[PDB]
């Protein structure tokens, strides 16, 4: 099997501002997902196929990268975004990134 | 493709002055140039349409004449916001091109 | 001089990647008995013989058979002629009567489960007024209990009233001989070591495609183009448990099946010139249908494709099979056409080894259904009328299916469990070497050269 | 050559050739332009979509230099910028489709350019033999 | 009535540079108006890139760039982007999206601009 | 819209079994592979299981292959196919599997893949 | 000129202006003429609808003095009993809108005076061609 | 693998001259293979009839005789048969079915040849 | 069309020997010809194509060289089976055309 790693695991950061997260697969050339999910509710997805974001999504988020090194851009961060972060390929999931107010 | 050539480029004159620049084409246009104020990180304001009928929003202190390939303004009465850019663009044909830069 | 001047050259050869329909031919065998025994025989015309065939020099073209396009139009190709040979067939939605039924007359053993079951019912007649009670054997699988008393109903009468084949026209496949319109073109790559995608290194243009027969089958596609010399596998990818992968190998596994049981067809007229066909008497002795396979063929092609898949997993790895894991009953077995009857054959016995890294035949047994409900469209189902004598069939096994289970957490077994799904796995493998290109003429290209004026 | 000796004159047969040799067998793709219920509607429908692509290619001919001549020269000179290559790299070393995505950048401007020369140089020539 | 550009400008060279300019107020199917894309790098003069007209298809650039720019325009979000790939160091700039009158059919239209956006191509 | 109802929060014993239905309305049901998936306390994810309901064709992670099943059933009417139900059978429970389980779609974007699962259900807990 | 003092062209983009304007925009109602169940059927016959209009106008053209030039010259003079008109007053004040209706009652005599003087022509041109 | 000739020829002039040739063990549909009919009547030289390619439609001849000869190939049967009308005298003539590898395209072909036939006209 | 000419016509020559015989083209044709050897009664057998590079099945005892128009055959060890007809033929333009015939 495959297995993730993400970089910052816990943040606690300031609103306004620009972050990117990164992950890192084992094997590459992969399709990346990203996915955005408040405590208790449902996950709903940011970024399909290392790239392009949904649709009613804001454009605040953008996804970067190749290879085995995938980016994950937040430009101005909002008041809402203050959740977890998971990256995933198929059967695979990431541990969880969190972003938290400081 | 049409080259254009702005005369004079770098600029300083007092207040209350005439200050007077022209320029020139490549082939002859006859009718087709406008003129472009552009103050600093800012939008270009246009002077006017073509170099003889002015916009609404600016007032008689500037004005263009000229006929065939060379043309020229006049700024009549200088107030102190002149100190800018400004531009004469063709609409000849395709594509457009403007001047060189005027440093007043 | 040194001032070149561009000319329009037209009619370079350049190609790009396009998009468009395709057109049908077939061979002069196919009218010799004729107008719709068999189907597309009022739809598309005979070829061409020999199709010209030419290789070509110092050209890599990136072949891709995963978003590749012309095998979506004859997925609705075969639906659409498929309906096309059961328009003008009788409805029968006067059949779906309650009936009265009970076993046929055999000796019962309380293990084995009876496949016949012996229904009469009322029926109209030619004319209206009068009616006919009628007898007729169906198959457990055709049938259900509604609720001392047992009445029963046909299974499709709560979704819809569906048709029966006509028996004039036939269920064997003839070849599909694919062909370009007029300004496209058809690429095929003949190299042996081919994997699906990338650069293949030596193409050759085609008028018309090669001989694809659309048989129908669920796992083990059959009858189906063999590869040059070794084994190979397939994949849309490898490591996503999601996309079939799907194998190819050289040498055939020859495949005998067969219903034993003697059939006598029966014509009940159902009103005027509904000639509706049913089972009569079974003679003889009742069995159940089976297909063998020769063991040391599937020792030895099972050693060849483990020899194969082993390539993309590392070199200590247990390989074993499994039989099919669950849903309904079409993707379960191995459901395969013989001669105008429909097979499901229950295929544990084939797929059910490991193996290490250091006369004799097997039989399976199958059922037999008789309402198929096709491409699993909601109010549709072919009835297929039952032809007499013992049916039996040779074919040629060359092609697998098989979907991987999510192995987990570092040990290094891998099952494979076969179970085919979509329709369209038994076309990619019969049309992963062709794609389709527009010729796009009047290249622009500079000389020493000015028009005079 | 020719016979046992050829590099292939078939259908699309020369197409990784160098363009030299692609500028001798050019008729051979032109003429397989043309030729070629429910299903006679899609067999139309590709029929008559294949002679509008080719009518829309003679009439995007005929408009340039050239009416149907099939080798064409024109009035516009040729820009450095499009290709920086030589004349001996692409007429003795190149082939079509490694030009076709060498100069696809360079594509609907030389159109644009073509249809300049060829609309002024026929008011050239309408003045021309209009004053005589 | 005010045209919003957006784009962060932080690249890398021979890339994907993508600009977008929206209206608010108003909408671009408005006929006869031209849409203009021009750049200013500071240090240097008034570059022009872009120009078209709402209402047809046919859209013109400047030739001695036209390989590495190309414009597009669309109703459904309102949008009038620029793409550039392949951007030199040459392109750090700032950038002006601009509606302007066609003088012999619209005596009534509001010369409108967008304030310009910087790009920065280290 | 596209809308994935779960069923309530079930408190069970050990050694029992749940069933747990995912029902499916306002699209198109063959196209799209159903999975389904579980979260832990404090463990992150984990994936159980996927099924494409044109024909139920099942496979699993390799911790649960014997202990669970997922069966689906069609809409049987000519006027509205849009409908489908899937079951999640899930037997031999234990004290590790006390977890949320949702159930998901690949959704119906252009640059979806397969795996990338755009609509999720409101989930349920279980508790053994 | 072009861009914002522009009298414009576009489709039929200068259709009241003089036709000493509308002699220059001539490609731009040319190449408007060939782009573009029961319907299917409707589809198709207005497609062939066009390009038969196409090709008869084409071939009507190509009888005459040119192929495909789109300007067009001949070797008949003009006649004083269709329009008796000056020149300036009609390459610098009518329109071709009402061009049409002024010799209007003077087509189908035109035609066949184009049909015979290019006829002969080409039959001059045969003998001068064979003669030498 | 053998090429088989067949077709007597003992006939009128100005007549019905046909030969047919045939492959034994492979097959005609097999690509890149030059196909010839050459004669040559005793004492006179070897002359030169007919070839062609396996693998396209286009087919040559001579032209001093082109009125007279016509080709024809299919591989429903593999015959590949020469039609002469309007013979002459100068026909009485041993005839080859020749198979010939295109050089470029082919280093494992076998040039293969039919054994020829005898054909008099009196 | 393109004529050939085979020269010479007649030889009988002793065992052993080496015989040279050279045919010429009306135009250049630079690389092509093809050598084909046909005894009494019996199928052409090919000696080679391209007139520098044999067939398999044929020894090294038969050669041909030049280059451009004319082209020469040389049999170096002479074999008593060597006593039968011999061919030159171009494969420049259709149509194709042989030699004229070499009695040795
Ligand atoms: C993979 O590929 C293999 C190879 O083709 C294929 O096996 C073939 O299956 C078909 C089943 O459709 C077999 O075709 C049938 O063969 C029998 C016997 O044919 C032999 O004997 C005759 C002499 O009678 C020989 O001429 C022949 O060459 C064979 O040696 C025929 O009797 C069948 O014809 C009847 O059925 C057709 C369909 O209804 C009718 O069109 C036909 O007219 C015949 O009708 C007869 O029966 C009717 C009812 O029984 C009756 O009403 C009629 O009046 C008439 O009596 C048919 O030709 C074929 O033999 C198999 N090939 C081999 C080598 O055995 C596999 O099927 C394929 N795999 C898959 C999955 O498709
Ligand atoms: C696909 O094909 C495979 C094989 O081709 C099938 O696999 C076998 O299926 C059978 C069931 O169909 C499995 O079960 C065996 O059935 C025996 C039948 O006995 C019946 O009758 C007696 C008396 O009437 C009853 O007591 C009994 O319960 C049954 O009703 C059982 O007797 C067998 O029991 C075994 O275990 C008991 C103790 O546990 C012993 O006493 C027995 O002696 C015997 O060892 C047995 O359960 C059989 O196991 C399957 N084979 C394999 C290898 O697993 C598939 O079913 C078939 N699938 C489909 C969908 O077609
Ligand atoms: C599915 O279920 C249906 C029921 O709907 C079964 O059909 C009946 O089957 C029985 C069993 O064969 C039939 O009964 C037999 O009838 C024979 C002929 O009778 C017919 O002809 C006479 C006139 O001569 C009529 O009066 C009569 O009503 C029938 O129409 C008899 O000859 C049989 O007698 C047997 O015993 C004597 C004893 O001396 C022997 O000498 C005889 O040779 C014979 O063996 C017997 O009575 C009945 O006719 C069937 N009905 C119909 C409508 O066909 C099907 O059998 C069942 N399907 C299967 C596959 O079994
Ligand atoms: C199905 O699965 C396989 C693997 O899961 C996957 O195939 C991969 O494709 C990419 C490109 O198509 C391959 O990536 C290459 O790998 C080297 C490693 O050094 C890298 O340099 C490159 O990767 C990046 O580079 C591109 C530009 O060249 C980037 O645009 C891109 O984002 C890449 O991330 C180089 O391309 C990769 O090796 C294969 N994998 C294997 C095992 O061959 C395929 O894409 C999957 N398909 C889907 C739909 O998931
Ligand atoms: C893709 O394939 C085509 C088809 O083969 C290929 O075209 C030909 O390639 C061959 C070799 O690849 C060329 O043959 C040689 O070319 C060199 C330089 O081009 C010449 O010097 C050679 O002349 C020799 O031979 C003469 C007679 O034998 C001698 O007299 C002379 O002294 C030289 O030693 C020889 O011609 C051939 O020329 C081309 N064909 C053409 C029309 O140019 C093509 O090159 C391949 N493309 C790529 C990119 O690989
Ligand atoms: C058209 O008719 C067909 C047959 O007449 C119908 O097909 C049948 O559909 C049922 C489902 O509706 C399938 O399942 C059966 O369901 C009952 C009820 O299940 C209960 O038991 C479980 C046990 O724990 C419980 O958990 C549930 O909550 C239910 O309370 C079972 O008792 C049966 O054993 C069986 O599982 C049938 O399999 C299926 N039969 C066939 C032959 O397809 C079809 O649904 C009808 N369509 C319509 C629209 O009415
Ligand atoms: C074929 O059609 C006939 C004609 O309708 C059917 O016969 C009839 O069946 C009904 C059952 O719904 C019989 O009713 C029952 O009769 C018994 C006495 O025999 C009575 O005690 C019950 O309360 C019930 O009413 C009916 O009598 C019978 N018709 C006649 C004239 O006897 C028949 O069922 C159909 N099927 C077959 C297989 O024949
Ligand atoms: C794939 O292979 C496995 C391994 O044998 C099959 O599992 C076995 O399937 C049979 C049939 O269901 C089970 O037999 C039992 O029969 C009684 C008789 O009615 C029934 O009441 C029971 O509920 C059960 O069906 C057998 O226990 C089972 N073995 C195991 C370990 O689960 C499997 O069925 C095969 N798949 C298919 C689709 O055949
Ligand atoms: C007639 O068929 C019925 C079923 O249609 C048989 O009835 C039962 O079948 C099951 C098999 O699933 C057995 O386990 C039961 O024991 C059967 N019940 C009885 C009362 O036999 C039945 O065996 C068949 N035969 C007869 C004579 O009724
Ligand atoms: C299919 O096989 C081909 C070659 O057989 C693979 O293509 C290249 O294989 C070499 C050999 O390991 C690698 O070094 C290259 O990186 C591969 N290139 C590319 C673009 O993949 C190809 O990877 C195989 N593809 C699949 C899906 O199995
Ligand atoms: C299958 O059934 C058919 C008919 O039910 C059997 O055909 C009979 O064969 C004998 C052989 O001499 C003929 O005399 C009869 O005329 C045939 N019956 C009919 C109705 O024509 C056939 O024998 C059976 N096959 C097997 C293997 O049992
Ligand atoms: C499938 O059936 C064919 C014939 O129906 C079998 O082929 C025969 O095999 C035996 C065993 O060697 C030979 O003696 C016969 O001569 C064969 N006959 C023909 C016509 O081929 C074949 O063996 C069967 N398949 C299996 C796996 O047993
Ligand atoms: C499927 O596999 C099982 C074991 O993996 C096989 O069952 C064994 O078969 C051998 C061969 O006779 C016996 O010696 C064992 O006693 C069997 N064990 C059990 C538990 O049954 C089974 O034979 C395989 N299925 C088939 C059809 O071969
Ligand atoms: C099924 O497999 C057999 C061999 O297992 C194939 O038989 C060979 O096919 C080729 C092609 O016609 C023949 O040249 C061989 O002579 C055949 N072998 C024998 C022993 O006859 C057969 O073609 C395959 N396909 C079908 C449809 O039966
Ligand atoms: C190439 O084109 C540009 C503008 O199109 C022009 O400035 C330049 O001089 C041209 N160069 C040549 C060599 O034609
Ligand atoms: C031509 O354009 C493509 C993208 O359209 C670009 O990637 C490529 O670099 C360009 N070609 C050259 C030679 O720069
Ligand atoms: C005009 O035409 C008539 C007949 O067509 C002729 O008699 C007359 O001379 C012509 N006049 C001129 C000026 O061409």
């Amino acid at each position: 099997e495959i297995v993730l790693t993400q970089s910052p695991g816990i943040l606690s950061l300031s609103p306004g501002e620009t972050a990117t997260l990164f992950c890192k697969a084992s094997q590459g050339g992969n399709a990346m997902t990203w996915y955005q999910k408040r405590r208790g509710q449902v996950p709903r997805l940011l970024i399909y196929d290392t790239s392009r974001r949904a649709s009613g999504v804001p454009d605040r988020f953008v996804g970067s990268g190749s290879g085995t090194d995938f980016f994950l851009t937040i430009n101005k961060l909002d008041r809402e975004d203050f959740a977890v972060y998971y990256c995933q390929q198929f059967e695979f999931f990431g541990l969880g990134s969190e972003l938290e107010v400081h | 493709d049409i080259q254009m050539t702005q005369s004079p480029s770098s600029l300083s004159a007092s207040v209350g002055d005439r200050v007077t620049i022209t320029c020139r084409a490549s082939q002859d246009i006859k009718n087709s140039l406008s003129w472009y104020q552009q103050k600093l990180g800012k939008a270009p304001r246009r002077l006017m349409h073509h170099s003889s009928t002015l916009e609404t929003g600016v007032p008689s202190r500037f004005s263009g004449s000229g006929y065939g390939t060379e043309f020229t303004l006049s700024i009549n009465s200088l107030q102190p916001e002149d100190i800018a850019a400004y531009y004469c663009q063709q609409y000849e044909d395709f594509p457009l091109t403007f001047g060189g830069g005027t440093q007043v | 001089a040194e001032n070149l001047w561009v000319t329009v050259y037209y009619g370079v050869p350049v190609w790009k990647d396009a998009e468009t329909t395709l057109f049908c031919a077939s061979d002069a065998k196919a009218y010799e008995t004729e107008k719709h025994n068999v189907w597309a025989t009022h739809a598309c015309v005979p070829t061409d013989p020999n199709p010209q065939e030419i290789h070509l020099e110092n050209v890599t073209e990136e072949f891709n058979m995963w978003k590749n396009n012309m095998v979506e139009q004859m997925h609705t190709d075969i639906i659409s002629l498929w309906d096309q040979s059961l328009k003008p067939c009788v409805k029968l939605t006067p059949l779906c009567v309650t009936l009265q039924c009970t076993n046929v007359t055999n000796n019962i053993t309380d293990d084995m489960r009876g496949e016949l079951k012996n229904c009469s019912f009322n029926m109209t007649t030619e004319l209206r007024d009068k009616k006919q009670k009628v007898y007729s054997l169906f198959y457990r699988l055709d049938v259900v209990q509604i609720n001392s008393n047992k009445e029963y109903r046909l299974i499709n009468c709560n979704t819809s009233a569906c048709t029966q084949a006509c028996p004039k026209v036939s269920f064997e496949p003839i070849p599909i001989h694919y062909c370009a319109p007029a300004g496209f073109a058809i690429l095929k790559c003949k190299d042996k070591k081919f994997n699906g995608t990338g650069p293949c290194p030596s193409v050759s243009t085609v008028q018309c495609t090669h001989g694809i027969k659309p048989v129908v089958s669920t796992q083990l596609l059959l009858n189906g183009s063999l590869a040059e010399e070794e084994v190979m596998i397939r994949s849309e990818n490898i490591t996503n448990n999601a996309k079939n992968i799907l194998v190819q190998f050289n040498t055939p596994v020859q495949i005998n099946c067969t219903r034993p049981n003697n059939n006598t067809r029966k014509s009940i007229r159902i009103g005027p010139g509904q000639a509706f066909y049913a089972t009569g008497d079974i003679i003889g002795d009742i069995r159940q249908a089976h297909c063998n396979v020769s063991k040391a063929t599937w020792n030895e092609t099972l050693g060849k494709v483990v020899k194969q898949l082993r390539k993309h997993f590392g070199n200590n790895t247990i390989i074993r099979f499994a039989n099919s894991s669950g849903g309904d009953l079409e993707v379960t077995t191995h459901s395969f056409n013989c001669g105008g009857e429909f097979f499901y054959c229950n295929t544990s016995g084939l797929f059910n080894s490991t193996w290490i890294s250091n006369n004799d035949s097997i039989t399976l047994p199958c059922r037999i259904k008789q309402i198929i409900n096709m491409w699993q469209r909601i109010g549709q189902c072919m009835y297929a009328p039952p032809i007499q004598g013992v049916i039996r069939c040779v074919s040629n096994i060359t092609g697998l299916i098989l979907t991987r289970d999510g192995g987990s957490t570092n040990s290094t077994t891998e099952t494979f469990r076969p179970g085919g799904g979509d329709m369209r796995d038994n076309w990619r493998s019969e049309l992963y070497k062709y794609k389709v290109v527009k010729i796009e003429p009047l290249g622009v290209a500079p000389t020493r050269c000015k028009r005079r004026v | 050559a020719v016979g046992i000796g050829a590099v292939f004159l078939g259908f699309l047969g020369a197409a990784g050739s160098t363009m030299g040799a692609a500028s001798m067998t050019l008729t051979v793709q032109a003429r397989n332009l043309l030729s070629g219920t429910v299903w006679g509607i899609k067999q139309l429908q590709a029929r008559v979509l294949a002679v509008e692509r080719y009518l829309r290619d003679q009439q995007l001919l005929g408009i340039w230099g050239c009416s149907g001549k099939l080798i064409c020269c024109t009035n516009v000179p040729w820009n450095s910028s499009w290709s920086n290559r030589n004349l001996s790299e692409i007429w003795d070393n190149m082939t079509w489709l490694q030009w076709d995505k060498e100069i696809s950048n360079y594509t609907q401007i030389i159109y644009g350019l073509l249809e300049e020369s060829q609309n002024q140089q026929e008011k050239n020539e309408q003045d021309l033999l209009a004053l005589d | 009535v005010q045209l919003v550009e957006s784009g962060p400008g932080v690249m890398k060279p021979s890339e994907t540079l993508s600009l977008i300019c929206a209206v608010s107020g108003d909408t671009i199917s408005s006929p006869y108006y031209f849409w203009s894309w021009v750049r200013q790098p500071r240090g240097k003069g008034l570059e022009w890139i872009g120009g078209l007209y709402s209402n047809t298809m046919d859209v013109y650039y400047n030739p001695s760039l036209q390989s590495r720019v190309t414009i597009s325009r669309d109703t459904s979000k309102n949008h009038f982007s620029l793409k550039v790939t392949s951007v030199t160091d040459t392109d750090t700039a700032v950038y002006y999206c601009a509606r302007e009158r066609v003088v012999a059919h619209n005596y009534y239209g509001l010369d409108l601009w967008g304030q310009g956006v910087a790009v920065t191509v280290s | 819209q596209v809308q994935l109802v779960q069923s309530g929060a079930v408190i069970k014993t050990p050694g029992s079994s749940v069933k747990i239905s995912c029902r499916a309305s306002g699209y198109n049901f063959r196209d799209y592979s159903i999975h389904w998936v579980r979260l832990i306390p404090d463990k992150g994810f984990e994936w159980i299981g996927w099924i494409k309901p044109l024909w139920g064709a099942v496979s699993y992670a390799r911790q649960l292959q014997g202990r669970v099943s997922m069966t689906r059933q069609l809409s049987q009417d000519p006027d509205d196919p849009d409908w489908g139900v899937a079951y999640m059978e899930f037997s031999g429970l234990t004290p590790a599997d006390t977890a949320e389980y949702f159930c998901v779609r690949r959704g119906s974007c252009d640059y979806c893949g397969d795996f990338p699962w755009q609509y999720w259900g409101q989930g349920t807990v279980v508790v053994v």
